[PDB]
RNA sequence: GUUGCC
DNA sequence: CACTATTTTCGGCTACTATAAATAAATGTTTTTTTCGCAGGTAACCCTTCGTGGACATTT
DNA sequence: AAATGTCCACGAAGGGTTACTTCGGCAACCGAAAAAAACATTTATTTATAGTAGCCGAAAATAGTG
């Protein structure tokens, strides 16, 4: 049980579920900046990558 | 893009809430999405003294212009 | 000034 | 072996680049002043109101 | 007369309100907004240099195909 499952598993295995998975569920959730000034011009985040 | 209304047999007369206000966006968004995409290779950009000057390339004079 | 410890 | 086929390269042609100096006119950019920003933990202890009874007053 | 109607002030009860909780020692470490004002640039026109730098471009040239 604690060969492939260690002593810090809760400190890592959060940091590990952060950069993978936890990131493109927050550019999905700020997308898409817009200026009411010259509405044609929009920024739009398609990934992020750590 | 004018204000619109409906005759609602409920309420007849009544005008439209939605079409009180503009988007002011939709109608960009049209072409917007009609240009065309191209990727962009950052190579691509290289500037050099020659850029942001104005000034253009002369068409060489022809002996019928003369 | 603020925290940690005996 | 040879006329091609695109390239390599010069090549001249042109368009700016500080330089001083005149306006006169217009423009564009930035400090220095003068000036009103909307609802239409525990324990005294003092504080307020509730209540209740005081004597004047006026009728019977 | 006198009895009731009424008005008045002190006190009672609870009302929310305000300063309160060891003794040492070691490590450390940290408003905005219009107006007034000033002044440079752009606006030409010379007229001398060398340098980039772009666009061309034709013609020099080795090369690719039959």
């Amino acid at each position: 049980f604690l060969k492939v499952k260690g002593l810090v598993k809760q400190h890592l295995d959060s940091f590990n579920y952060f950069v993978d998975t936890d990131l493109k569920k927050i550019i999905k959730a700020n997308q898409l900046i817009l200026s009411d000034v010259d509405p044609e011009f929009y920024l739009k985040y398609v990934d992020i990558r750590v | 893009t004018a204000i619109q209304l409906k005759l609602n047999p409920d309420g007849t007369m009544a005008i439209d809430e939605e079409t009180m206000v503009v988007d002011r966006h939709k109608n960009a968004s049209i072409e917007n999405e009609y240009k065309e995409k191209v990727d962009e290779n950052p190579f691509a950009n290289l500037y050099n003294y020659g850029s942001y000057g104005r000034g253009s390339y002369t068409d060489p004079w022809t002996v019928e212009e003369m």
